[PDB]
């Protein structure tokens, strides 16, 4: 005899799109800053086209993922599919996002002056939560065919026949025991949804990202506390004290510090951002074989014998 | 008082005893949405993160949006602006839209209804 | 152009900084534009070693890709571009490779009304190979990929069980042709 | 489990070139239709 179990796996797909006005975090309204500034170069203007491209790529992350599919599918009324009841992971209409239970608690268990600016993502949370959707109306009506092409309908029982001989049962063992394992899938999202609001320990990547993200703003923002070596911090205050070149010294200590924190601060975003960007790759290449098919690769999708997955949307990540 | 950044965030009038909240100025980037110089000149400017007050004018939640001629219907996203607005060149002039995720399709599922490739 | 940036030097030319001064301040305007230099050459350094680790992932993709793609039938959905997948062609490009993917796709359908079982003799039948299928007027069996009918016999099905398990089974009469064979 | 017959079992050679082979009987499923 066997079992059916579903397991959550969490992976994140894009940053947050955080764009740095450079000239704005050195010199905020100086003149001779400015003037010290371009003396140094296109240091600015790399660091910007720098960081744009960053945005630019998780804007293609997020793309890349979500919009495997062109045909937004929806469900039918006639929700009776072989009572496998789907309700929790459906979106709900009557929330005013039309989003799903478990997005609700996904969503749930995730936690400025100086030219540090937030780039807003392109595709809002109700659209990628509609991407979703059409991707479990695909998956729950026609079955894989809707990744190969045109949306082939098929019933439910029919489907879960040809994933077990896909993983090498024969047809007759589900067909005779379908109650069993419908019983068992809705126990399992039962279990997923109880884990889910028991703790956000499963969440504590995506957290941590997004953690990582905020310390590395916070540290910027700590340093342009930091002398290096000058009088002061505040640019006003050398200009009020000082005569222009005995000024300008400090502006020199001030730019090269800060400089140096901007260039290791897009350095980190940098190394980051391929990271998201292989996980990025990664999970569009998990949701592609196991959302859109059947893969018999193994621990690709989780351990057993694999059938599907269900894509839920997650704030900056995705969850099958 | 001050701030996170040890910056100056409050102060007190000497002559009065008067407590001020110091904001600085509202400020954001600028962007240009334009298509090529092959086509036409003309740029639409999207302020950002600002509300069209402070400043053919309409609002997005990526800010301030002026010279895009907002449309209700939805078209295949051309130049992103955000927030699932996307901009395009269409008599002509540049328009704004909330971009289209594509086509519905409703799947006629039954309990025995199939689809076979012929 | 960063060549050209002074970083604080009376000049980016380093000639004119060697025929103007005294090396007592020559060196020290030359020790700015070294040090102007060496921190855009690190610069540098480092965006072609983040942007060579991306191409690096890019052409272990290709190699991946084309190891299983092109040397063989890869039957992994989306690996080798949308559908059912047959070859992938190689063809070189400058700094770069192009596939030709081609690719399986259905292209017309057709609804039929399907049960999952049938029931003959009070023994319930289901198809070894593909999908039970009627027009309205016969139960037939075809291919799960494309529309072909035959009649149902006993070679098309296995019987498991009998006609109370399962359910949406219909009634008809499962052939056998090694009966006409006994009357043979 | 079902009872082995000629059409779950596909023969080759003999039964001296494998190592672990045990004996039994096949039935047949020729054998009581060929007898009705």
């Amino acid at each position: 005899n066997f079992t059916i179990s579903v397991t959550t796996e969490i992976l994140p797909v894009s940053m947050t799109k955080t764009s740095v006005d450079c000239t704005m975090y050195i010199c905020g309204d100086s003149t001779e800053c400015s003037n010290l500034l371009l003396q140094y170069g296109s240091f600015c203007t790399q660091l910007n086209r720098a960081l744009t491209g960053i945005a630019v790529e998780q804007d293609k992350n997020t793309q890349e993922v979500f919009a495997q599919v062109k045909q937004i599918y929806k469900t039918p009324p006639i929700k009776d599919f072989g009572g496998f009841n789907f309700s929790q992971i459906l979106p709900d209409p009557s929330k005013p996002s039309k989003r799903s239970f478990i997005e609700d608690l996904l969503f749930n268990k995730v936690t400025k002056f100086n030219g540090l600016t937030v780039l807003p993502p392109l595709l809002t949370d109700e659209m990628i939560a509609q991407y979703t959707s059409a991707l479990l109306a695909g998956t729950i009506t026609s079955g894989w065919t809707f990744g190969a092409g045109a949306a082939l309908q098929i019933p439910f029982a029919m489907q879960m026949a040809y994933r077990f001989n896909g993983i090498g049962v024969t047809q007759n063992v589900l067909y005779e025991n379908q109650k069993l394992i419908a019983n068992q899938f809705n126990s399992a999202i039962g279990k997923i949804q109880d884990s889910l609001s028991s703790t956000a320990s499963a969440l504590g990547k995506l957290q941590d990202v997004v953690n990582q993200n905020a310390q590395a703003l916070n540290t910027l923002v700590k340093q342009l506390s930091s002398n290096f070596g000058a009088i002061s911090s505040v640019l006003n205050d050398i200009l009020s004290r000082l005569d222009p070149p005995e000024a300008e010294v400090q502006i020199d200590r001030l730019i090269t510090g800060r400089l140096q924190s901007l260039q290791t601060y897009v350095t980190q975003q940098l190394i980051r951002a391929a990271e998201i960007r292989a996980s990025a790759n990664l999970a569009a290449t998990k949701m592609s074989e196991c959302v859109l098919g059947q893969s018999k690769r193994v621990d690709f999708c989780g351990k057993g014998y694999h059938l599907m997955s269900f894509p839920q949307s997650a704030p900056h990540g995705v969850v099958f | 008082g001050r701030d996170i950044a040890d910056t100056t965030d409050a102060v007190r009038d000497p002559q009065t005893l008067e407590i001020l909240d110091i904001t600085p100025c509202s400020f954001g980037g600028v962007s240009v949405i334009t298509p090529g110089t092959n086509t036409s000149n003309e740029v639409a400017v999207l302020y950002q993160d600002v509300n069209c007050t402070e400043v053919n004018v309409f609002q997005t939640r990526a800010g301030c949006l002026i010279g895009a001629e907002y449309v209700n219907n939805s078209y295949e996203c051309d130049i992103p602006i955000g927030a699932g607005i996307c901009a395009s060149y269409q008599t002509q002039s540049i328009i704004a839209y909330t971009m289209s995720l594509g086509a519905e399709n409703s799947v006629a599922y039954s309990n025995n209804s199939i689809a076979i490739p012929t | 152009k960063q060549l050209s940036s002074n970083f604080g030097a009376i000049s980016s030319v380093l000639n004119d900084i060697l025929s103007r001064l005294d090396p007592p301040e020559a060196e020290v305007q030359i020790d700015r534009l070294i040090t102007g230099r060496l921190q855009s050459l690190q610069t540098y350094v480092t965006q072609q070693l983040i942007r060579a680790a991306e191409i690096r992932a890019s052409a272990n993709l290709a190699a991946t890709k084309m190891s299983e793609c092109v040397l063989g039938q890869s039957k992994r959905v989306d690996f080798c571009g949308k559908g059912y997948h047959l070859m992938s062609f190689p063809q070189s490009a400058p700094h770069g490779v192009v596939f030709l993917h081609v690719t399986y796709v259905p292209a017309q359908e057709k609804n039929f009304t399907t049960a999952p079982a049938i029931c003959h003799d009070g023994k319930a039948h289901f198809p070894r190979e593909g999908v039970f299928v009627s027009n309205g007027t016969h139960w037939f069996v075809t291919q799960r990929n494309f529309y072909e009918p035959q009649i149902i016999t006993t070679d098309n099905t296995f019987v498991s069980g009998n006609c109370d398990v399962v359910i949406g089974i219909v009634n008809n009469t499962v052939y056998d042709p090694l009966q006409p064979e006994l009357d043979s």
